[PDB]
This record gives C-alpha cells, structure tokens and sequence, in this order.
C-alpha cells in the first residue's frame, strides 16, 4: 500500500470537527423544499428585534410576574427625583435576561456593539412630562442626583403623540470586544449604568390616572456582533426528561 | 465530483463551499455559509416604511 | 468649515505614526569586507557616547585589518516561530481514585500556562504576544501505564457552566467544544485560535481590572487582566460510576503564527506564583556565576 | 549642535546646553488613533495645547547612597492641570510623552544615572522574605503618584528581573562628565487603542544610579534630579462625571 | 405601537467619530451555531437489570430528552437539515471492552 | 478503501513536529490586530542591543549586588598595572550571564560572530587617562604583563569628551561555529581573554575624586548568528509554582 | 484552498508558506517566516542619527 | 509510555525520572508507547565542522 | 475522513526501507561544506587501487 | 509646582550666559492702560 504515518489526534472525536461521514441511505433524495415565510439566516437578525426588558425585575410570586414587564411614573415634587436604574451589561444577570438579545448573548463568550432601549409611555393622552434618561460609561458610580447623571450620555424625553423615545447606549469600550460581565475581575467588561430621572414632572388634569407605566424594549444596533460560541449558563432540566 | 443532489440545502439562496468523498451530497461537510442578512423581515415588517428623521405617526 | 489659521495648519488628528526605522531582509549573517590601515585625524569609529542610548556602531572592519569573508550562516532559526513553536509542558491534571484533590472523577483547570518555569521564562521575554496554538494531551496512569479508559475533555469559555461533577448536565456539551478519546489512542491534539478580546495577550499588566478603592483585601487583583483569562479546561472519566484507574493528564502547548512586542529583561530569580513576579527576598541571587577577584579567572 | 537643545510645546520651553541627543522609543513618534484601530464610537476630544505641555512634577535628591526611583504613567499626572481633569472626566484616554529628566552638577562631581522607560512595569514583593507568603504590593506602591517611589532592590527592579538588561528598553544615561539631562519620547504603548488613565499604567520611568555620586568635601553636596514631562497627542473619550479612582 | 424596532442610530443620537468595523458576523450563522455535536440519546444494555437485560434495545429517535440541545432547536419552529451521528460506547465506568 | 501502509513513527508525538491539527472553534475570527510599537521579528535583533556586562562579578550579598554593574580605576604607580580581566566566551558562566546576549545564547547550542564591548568612563570631567584593552585569541594564557597582552588584538583608549570606547572581539575561530565553552574538552570552543591595563595613569587635579568607575556594555556584531535550538541551562523554579 | 482568514498573522508584514486541510487557517502549520530584521528599532532609536567615523557628541 | 529527549551540549541533563528538564520546552522530545510501532525521526548534520 | 485500507507490511520496520521521517529540528541549517580533498563517490573507485 | 502651570522657560546655565523669557501678549482688551492698585488692576499683565 501507499506509505502513511498516523499523527496525534488520530481516533479522537472532537464535537466541533467538520468532517465527512459515510451516508446511510445511498441515492436517497429528500422531500423538496417548498417556500416557507420567515427564514432566518443569521442570529444577528434576531438581535435587532426589540423584546421587553424587565427593568422592574423585583416581584417574584406567580401572580405578580406580569408586573415585571413595566415600571411606573407618577406626579412628584419637582426635585428631579430618580425613577429607575439598571446596568447596561446585556449578558449579565439582571433585566436583560428577559430579552431575546440577552438570551442569544448567552451562547457567546464575547460581544461588541451599540445597544438601544426604546421606552414607550402608556399613560393617558392627557398626561404630559419630560424625563432625562442617562447612560454612564464605565468608572462612573451610580449617579447620586440628576445633576451628576446629566454629565454622561443622555436623552431628554418629552411625552407627546410619539409615545416612544430611544436611548442609544453607544459602544464605548477600551477593548474591541467585551466578555460577559459579572462581579469580580470580570467587571472589567461592564458596559455601565442607565438611570431614569424626572426632568420636570408627570402632569395630568383632573380626571386622569395619577400613575401610569412605561414599557422598555431593547435590541442591538447594526454594528453588533458576537464571537466564541459557548453553552448558555442555564440548563433547563432537573432530572431526566421523560 | 458528479454526485447526487441530496443535501438539505440543494436550491438555497446561500451557496456553500464543501468537501465530500461520497456519491451522496448530504455526506458533505458543513462548509461555509453565505453572509447575507435580512433583519427587516423581523425588525421592520411595515407596509408603508417610515423614515428615521420623521415622526413615525403623522 | 474651517477659517482661523491655527486650525488649518494644525497636525491634530494625524494617525500616520512616523517611523524612524524600517526592516531589511537578512537571511544570513553579514559579510566581512577587506580593510586596511587607516591613520586619520577627525575619523574616530572606536569612540562612542553610550549616554545617547544607542549601541556602538563600530565594526570589525574599522577596528582591525580584516580579510573578506562571505558569510552564509543562516538567521532562520532565531525567528519567533523557530524559538516558540516547540511544544512544552504547561499543565498537569490529576484524577486519582483515593485522594484529597479530585477523587470524584473530574477536574477543572484554569487555563494559565505560568505554572511551569521553562515555558514561562521564554514567553516573558516579551510584553505582548499574539499567536495561535496547538495543544496536545498525553494521558496515562501515574506509572506511565496505558489503560483502556475513555475520557472527555471540554473547553468551558468564561460564562459557560463549569461541571461540578462527573455527571454534570454540562457534559452534554451542545455548544462547547469537547474531545472524546481513549488513553489507548495517541495523544489528542487540536488547534486553538487567538481568542483574546484584546489585540494581544500580555504577560504583564501594570494596573487593576476595576475602578474603586484599592484597599488591602483587594490587592490580589493588582495585575489581573481578564483579557488573558480564556476559560476553563474540564476533564472527566466518561461514566456514572468511579473509574477503575488513577489517571494523569499532561498538557503540552506549541505556539504557531507568533507575533511579539516590547522585549524586556529576562527573569533571574526563581518564580514563586503564577499570578505575579514575587521573588524570595532573602534569597536574591546574582544573575550568574561569581569569582573571587576581578583580576583572576 | 547635538549638545544643545530646545523643547517647545504648549506654553512651555525647555533648554539644555549639555544634551546627548534625543531617544524616540521603539523608533516611532506619538500619533492619534486611526479610524481602523479605533473601536469606541463617540467623537473624542483633543484639547491640544492645554494638556500637551511640560509639567514639572517632582524633585529628588541624589545622594551617595541612593538606591533609585520609579514613576508610573499616566499616574504622575492624573491630578495635575487640565490633563488631570480630562483624565478624570473621561473613561478613555491615550497619549504619548516627552520625558526630560534634569540633573546637573560640576566638572568635579561624578556619577551616572540610567534613565529608562519600561512598559507594563508590574511590581512584585519579597514574599515575606522566605518566599512562602503570597503578599502583594499596596496601591501606594503600584501607583505612587507624583512623588514616585524608591526601589527596595534595584538589582532585580523590585520585580525579579535584572536591571543589567534594562537597556533593552528606551533609555539614556545621565553621566555627569558628559550631559545634564535625558530626553525620551514615548509613543502610546498598549494592546488596546484607548484605556483608563486610572486603572492602567502603560509604563514606568526608572531613574537609577549605576555609578554612585561622588565629590570632595567642599563641593555643593545637594544634587537634585528633577522630572519634567509632556503628554503628546492626548485623546479622551467616554465622558461622564469626574472620578479619581 | 407600529410593531417595528427603532430606526435610531448612534450617529443621530450623539456626536460620533469614524470607526471602520471589521468584526465578523460569520460565527452567528445557523451552521456555526448548530453544527456542534451534542448529546441527544443514551442507551443502556446492563447485565442484571429491569430495563434491557436481554442484550438489545430500541430507542425511538427523538432528540428532545436533553435540555441543552433542545433549547437551541426550539428557538425555531421549522428546521430542515442533514446530520452527522456519532456513537460512543463503553461500560458504565468508561472502560473499553472487546465487545 | 484506498490502499495504505503504516510506517514507523506512526502515533508518536514529536514536540517539534510542525503539523496540522483540527480547529476547535469553526468559523471563529480573532480580534483584529491594531498597531503596537516595538514588534520584534528575530532574536538576533535583540542580540545587537548592549546590556550591562558584570565584569565585577565578585560581591554576592544582597546589599552589594549593584556593585557588580561597575568596576574601578584610580591613580596608580605607572607600572602598566592590570585593571581587570574576563573570558570572552559569551555562553559561559561568568560576566556574560548578566547580558541579554548571554541569556539568549543559552537557548542555542552553537553561535558564530564577532562581539563588541563598549566601555563607558563615569569619572569626573577633570579626570583623564589612557587604558589598553586587549583581546587574546585562543591558546594565549592570561597575559602576565601589559607587554604580553599588547601582542594581541587591542585598543588604546583615551579619556575625553567621548565617554566611551569600543573593543571589538573579532571572530577568530578554527570552526565556523562554536558550541558553548566550559572547563574540559569543550574549552576547544573558548573565545579567549580580555584584559584591561593602565597605558599611562588615571590623573586628576586637586579637588576631584581619586576613584571612579567604568560601566561595560556588550552585544553582538551584525555577523552574529545562532543555531541548534536548545533549553537554557537554568530552570527558575524549586517546587511547584502556585 | 478557499478558507476563512482566522490566523493570528493575517495581515502581517511577513508572509508565511503553510499547509492546512481545514476551513480555518489557524489550523495551519507554522511554515516558514520572512527573514526581515530591524535592529535599529532597539539598538539605535535616536532622532538625529550619528555616523560611525564622527564623534557622537559634537 | 516512554519519553525520549535530545539534550544538546549545554542543556540540562535530567538527573531523575521527575527532573524539571522533562518539561522539554525547547529540546525536541518524542512521546511514544512500546505498543506503537518503533518511533522514527530525521536528524540533520549538526557538527560545527 | 478519506477512505483508506491498511495492507500487510503495516507497522513493520525494514532496515533498508528508504522513507520519510519527521525532522527533529525545524528550520535548522547545517554548517556549510568547505572544500576537502579526496572525496570518494563510489566504492569501485577504491577497488582500482 | 503651581508656577509651572503657566507660561515658562527652563534655563540651563552654560556657554550661552543668557536666556529670554517672553511675556506674550495675553490680554482681554487690544490695549491696556497703565495698571495700578484699585479698579485699574483690570489691566495688570501678570506675575513673573
Ligand atoms: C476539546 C477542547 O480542547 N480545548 C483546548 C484548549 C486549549 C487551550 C485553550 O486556550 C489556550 C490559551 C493559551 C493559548 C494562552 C494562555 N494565556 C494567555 C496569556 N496568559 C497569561 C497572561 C498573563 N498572566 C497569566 N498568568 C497568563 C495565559 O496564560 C482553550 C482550549
Ligand atoms: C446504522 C444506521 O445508523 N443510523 C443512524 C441514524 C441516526 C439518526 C436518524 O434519524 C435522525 C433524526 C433526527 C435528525 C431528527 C429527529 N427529530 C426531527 C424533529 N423531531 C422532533 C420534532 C418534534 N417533537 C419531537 N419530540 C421531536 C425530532 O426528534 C436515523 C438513523
Ligand atoms: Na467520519
Ligand atoms: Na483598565
Ligand atoms: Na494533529
Ligand atoms: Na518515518
């Protein structure tokens, strides 16, 4: 026979090896493929679709789970009070886990790109108000007041016919990619904080509710990509699935 | 290679570059897929498309 | 638009880093040219000013009378790949039966090659390095005996669930890359890409990974760069019941496609810890050998 | 005509009549980050003249027994002038530096200092002497600020490496019979295009006497060593509130 | 309310610099994500037992018994693909026997 | 299948074998490489950089280690006295171990080329003097006097504005390459000796120090190359590195 | 071979001659590197270069 | 399982089965089983002459 | 992988087999060969003396 | 350390016996009237 020599790696089964294997059914032809709507080609396609961000991730009893999908605003005392805060880290435990972006993110070790959160006001038509939504890049501690938060990237939102506003969390990182951030040394990769403040006040006339909610929708910008495929942190099974 | 056309992707809108040593194409490697994307199909399936600068409801 | 002169004429924004030097092909050692006696005033090659920071520019030809020598000695074996693309030991994993360490038939090794001095001293000659690598896994019993045992190696990148047992659900390995191999088979071997979020790995990071007060209790984080932490390498015997044999897995690494920046002094004190350059203060030894007098061999 | 020199940048000018040329580290000049190396998307701020200028930060006294000192960059400047303010208000920073170490004496004094720049100068500890204790250097030792810090064991640069090989790094010597200063221009050195001026020290400046200072009784005994430095091509991004650490 | 996602971009919300992004989108293709072998079945052939003590076994081809793999495929409603199947066999201790 | 026949070498793992191994992460793309100053391409680049040669390798106590970096000269009695000596062998135990050339040399079995040692005088400006630095090729025993050393390759150094002088140790060998020299038969590869003598005298006026030091810097010439890659003689670890 | 460009040296100032059988280039051999050198970057990084014959400080 | 290692003049000769020298980071080593065929390699002309 | 089938002779070590074996020192270059008098090319040359 | 933050020159004694400090025109007005204590300090040039 022809002279060969076996090298290391021989006989091993590497789960990600892309090779050729003998076909079990020779001359077999599959059922033709008809047209089916909604074909997806790249997971990145799904990452640009906004899903609900559970900013209000506090209630935990079955009957109150739906309350996590929205947070409130109501008439205040004009002292630029804080409405809500959350970390911008998409692949970290917290609000982002509720989004499809966050979940897909779990199957990748590193990510890179700008994010966007669109806030939709669902109060009555007669309700008005101006909010200041801020993004604080790494290094900046949770803003103690509106004056401090205002020093970073922000948007001033005015309620009106357009029910929603978009806060872009631009990619501001020291590295080209960030790994998933968590407490400890990996906080090196944190994206930062997002805080919502009352710019003026939630105002309403006689006859309209004094409290209304805001729904947050999040997704990735078009410069977002992910690399280094990995298994998600969760395994949804306790014993054997029968 | 003059083989059979029995791959799951025969007649796809994305061409692949694969290796194979058998007469049946489904035995081939996964190769490389085409990098085309269409986010709009999911992120913007509106009938009357609205610009960025404008007010979405006018 | 621009109109004030200082703005039009400024260099603010020039991204073209001007370079005072350029590389030349040098496949062989330089040749020697014939030289003769020179008795000049003004010309003084032998005199230098080391204070400047440059090395002497004096050559054989100007210091003594030389003959012609056609030097064809190659410079090929001193390239980065020539020097580094030789597999060395960088990890050892024990899977004993009776034990204090990993008696449960599985083990998690943090990917850190600084636990072995030979390899470590070579890479620490440079500050930054970018490379791909070929990893080889040699397994046997502690006597070097080959036994009919099946093993599973799995790479767990940061964020993926680390197995906590020989029967962990994580071994389903649906996305992580795993290798299944027998100790009876040759050593398993795979290629690993350059995976850092940075443009290069760096063997030295003079800083901290996070913001805040850097009090005493957190000083173990000085020098910790997550850009160098690629994950965990997990190994287990494939079964629901304990293995019949005690095992050892030696890990070899062969870098390839290497690039390196910023050379530095080479370690001259024994290494103590993986994470830092700490040296034993009561045993500071000279870099090399000593003698009794400066006037005697 | 190589012994004389003038360094002018910003609203500051330095003169010297006993120089030994100028060293441009790793053979390249400081430059701004290009659009393809960059990754962060916000438009940076480049203050120019208000931050790229010479700052004289500190003076040490050279004595017959001095062991040597080191400073960390950009740490030495994080609390000085307009440069410091930008470093505090921004997450991202990048720049180069022109370092001018000054030390003059008389034609009857002698001694030689080695002035060098060592990127990623990680400091180590003596490990409890016996080497069995995994102790770590405190914040004031890794980032000493403008006052710098004195080497405990110069022979191994407090990091288990031979100072005898430090010359593989951009350097100059201040040999009293020859020159009274060292000038080194350093480009931005890192594996990333920008980084935190607070959490990361790109390189350290080492000033170590290799040939001890000496002079006869009667000659001026106070021989200062002063450190002046200028940032070059400073760029900052990722604006928010000021943070000191 | 329209049902579309925001069309706002970095360029219109803050002052941006130019960035030439060459980060690849290659690892997020369907094959990149799915063409990684995972466990989908386990068959026991014990000697002394309650299950298959007779030296044979029949496994209905259904890959939904393992959560890792299942959660990935259930991200989509319809899927068409070829597949490479690998069978790893040993004793319950992971020992290799001449069988 | 296609007829093959396994040859010896099969299954072996040779640590220096340059082969192909299956890739663990298919379709993975690394973080792009930005520009970084100081890229080195060949170790020979580093061998041409002068590092301090510990000619005075005698003190050994921690507090006196720095004294090895320099040696002294001082007023003598005009009898062409000996100032210092050392072997020129770069890969041998002795002064060269302090240099980066010497250390890199340790990773190679054979070397070839000319060497150079630049001596820098650090006395006061008012100090003058002339030294004779000699290189004695193989076979010549340590010169008993200046008259004997003078018969070999040498340089006569005159102190002045130029603080330094360079002694070139030209390549004078019988073989094209030399292996590392040591006591015993391998002395066959010794390079020779270097000795420093007082040509006139260290002279100084009233008011200046009577003793000054000289620092020696060494590196290789441009015709220097190395071959046969090997492990260094040292292993800097005692027990396991934790 | 029409593979991916995922080697650590893709876009280097030194070209390599390698062998590979996989779609990912980092799986390739180390091959041969280019023999270019630049000692001056380290041995002579002076702004105003001084000749051999001359006196370094004039 | 055996290990063969070539130690050129000047490299540290192992002094025990557990010598640090077996890390073989630069010396060329061959790992092989007695069960495998005979190990085999090519050696160049290495003399200084 | 590509379909192969091992034939007899596999694993044997024939002392006169002229094959290829992996090189232990990559990128190594031997000392050049200078001129040396008296090179012999064929034993038959010696048989005529 | 404080003085160093403004316009300055670092003078090195040597063969050139002298050095020149330029006090550049840095004023809010095109011309300054003579400065003195009081409101006319508005026109002061500064300190050396
Ligand atoms: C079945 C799957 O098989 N998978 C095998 C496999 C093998 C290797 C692997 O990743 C190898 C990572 C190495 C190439 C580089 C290690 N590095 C970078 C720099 N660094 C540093 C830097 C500074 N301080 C310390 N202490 C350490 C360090 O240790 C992943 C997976
Ligand atoms: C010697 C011969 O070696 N022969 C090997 C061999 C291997 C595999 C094989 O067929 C593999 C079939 C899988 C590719 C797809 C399995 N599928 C399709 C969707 N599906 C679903 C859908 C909805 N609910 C549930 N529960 C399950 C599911 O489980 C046939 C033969
Ligand atoms: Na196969
Ligand atoms: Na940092
Ligand atoms: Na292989
Ligand atoms: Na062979």
């Amino acid at each position: 026979g022809f002279p060969t020599e076996l090298k290391p790696g021989t006989n091993q089964f590497l789960t990600t090896d892309d090779g050729v294997s003998a076909p079990i059914l020779p001359n077999f032809h599959p059922t033709p493929c008809i047209h089916i709507p909604g074909e997806v080609r790249n997971l990145l396609e799904l990452c640009q679709v906004e899903t609900i961000l559970e900013v209000n991730n506090v209630p935990t009893n079955a009957t109150s789970l739906m309350e996590r999908l929205r947070f409130p605003v109501s008439a205040q005392a004009g002292k630029g009070e804080l409405c809500a805060v959350f970390r911008a880290d998409p692949g970290r435990n917290g609000p982002w886990q509720s989004t499809l972006l966050g979940q897909l993110c779990g199957y990748y070790t590193q990510w890179s790109g700008s994010l966007e959160v669109t806030f939709m006001f669902t109060g009555s038509f007669m309700a008005t108000g101006k909010m200041l939504i801020a993004y604080t890049p790494p290094g900046g501690p949770l803003p103690k007041d509106r004056a401090t938060a205002m020093l970073g990237t922000h948007v001033i939102w005015d309620f009106g016919l357009q029910s929603s506003v978009t806060l872009v969390i631009p990619w501001i990182s020291n590295t080209h990619y960030r790994a998933h951030a968590r407490d400890g040394v990996f906080d090196y990769y944190t994206t930062g904080l997002v805080s919502i403040w009352y710019q003026t006040n939630y105002v309403v006339p006689i006859g309209a509710p004094n409290t209304a909610y805001i729904i947050a929708l999040a997704a990735a910008q078009k410069n977002f990509t992910m690399k280094l495929c990995k298994d998600a942190s969760d395994i949804l099974q306790t014993g054997t699935i029968q | 290679s003059h083989e059979n056309s029995n791959s799951a992707t025969e007649g796809s809108t994305i061409n692949y570059t694969t290796i194979n040593y058998y007469k049946d194409s489904y035995a081939a490697t996964a190769g490389k897929q085409s990098l085309k994307q269409d986010p709009d199909k999911f992120a913007n399936p509106v009938k009357d498309i609205f610009t960025e600068m404008a007010a979405p409801l006018k | 638009g621009d109109r004030v002169a200082d703005v039009i004429e400024s260099s603010i924004g020039d991204s073209v880093s001007r370079a005072l030097t350029h590389a030349l092909p040098a496949p062989t050692g330089q040749n020697t040219q014939v030289s003769s006696h020179r008795l000049d005033t003004g010309k003084v090659p032998a005199l230098q000013a080391a204070e400047i920071g440059a090395s002497s520019n004096a050559s054989d030809e100007s210091m003594i009378e030389t003959r012609c020598v056609l030097n064809s000695h190659s410079t090929a074996e001193t390239t980065l790949d020539s020097f580094f693309s030789r597999a060395g030991l960088v990890g050892e994993i024990d899977l004993p039966l009776e034990g204090t360490t990993n008696p449960n038939g599985y083990a998690n090794w943090d990917i850190d090659i600084t636990g072995y001095a030979q390899m470590r001293r070579k890479v620490e000659l440079f500050t930054y390095m970018r490379f791909d690598a070929e990893f080889t896994f040699v397994a046997c019993t502690p006597t070097g005996e080959v036994v009919p045992q099946l093993l599973q190696y799995m790479f767990v990148p940061p964020g993926a669930p680390k197995p906590d047992s020989r029967e962990s659900l994580a071994w389903q390995t649906a996305t992580n890359p795993s290798v299944f191999v027998k100790l009876s088979d040759p050593p398993a071997q795979v290629s690993v890409p350059f995976m850092s979020p940075a443009s290069a790995y760096q063997w030295f990071y003079d800083g901290y990974p996070t913001f805040g007060e850097h009090k005493q209790e957190k000083d173990l984080e000085y020098g910790a760069c997550p850009n160098n932490m690629m994950g965990t390498f997990s190994v287990r015997t494939v079964g629901t019941s304990k293995s019949k044999y005690p095992l050892v897995v030696r890990i070899y690494m062969r870098m390839k496609h290497v690039r390196a920046w910023i050379p530095r002094p080479m370690r001259n004190q024994n290494y103590l810890f993986k994470a830092n350059p700490n040296y034993a203060g009561n045993s500071i030894k000279p870099t090399g050998a000593s003698r009794t007098a400066i006037t005697t061999l | 005509s190589d012994r004389v020199a003038q360094l002018t940048i910003g609203n500051s000018t330095i003169t010297t009549q006993e120089a030994a040329n100028i060293i441009v580290g790793y053979g390249e000049w400081p430059s701004y980050c290009s659009d393809s190396d960059a990754t962060a998307v916000d438009k940076p701020t480049r203050p120019d003249v208000s931050v790229n200028r010479f700052y004289t930060l500190d003076t040490k006294l050279w004595e017959k027994s001095s062991k040597g000192w080191y400073w960390k960059f950009p740490d030495v400047l994080t609390e000085t002038g307009v440069f410091g303010q930008n470093a505090q208000f921004h997450y991202l920073y990048r720049s180069g530096f022109c370092i001018h170490v000054q030390c003059n004496a008389s034609k009857f004094h002698q001694g030689a200092l080695l002035v060098a720049v060592l990127p990623e100068y990680v400091i180590g500890t003596v490990a409890g002497g016996t080497g069995t204790e995994d102790t770590h250097p405190p914040y004031k030792q890794t980032q000493p600020g403008a006052d710098g810090f004195e080497l405990q064991h110069p022979y191994v640069l407090d990091a288990g490496i031979p100072i005898s090989q430090l010359t593989v790094c951009p350097h100059q010597w201040i040999n009293l019979r020859t020159n009274n200063c060292a000038t080194i221009i350093v480009p931005y050195i890192n594996a990333l295009p920008f980084d935190s001026a607070l959490n990361h020290c790109n390189f350290g400046l080492l000033v170590v006497p290799i040939s001890p200072l000496d002079y006869d009784q009667g000659a001026t005994p106070v021989i200062p060593i002063t450190i002046t430095l200028a940032p070059m091509c400073s760029e900052f991004a990722g604006l928010r509130q000021a943070v000191t650490q």
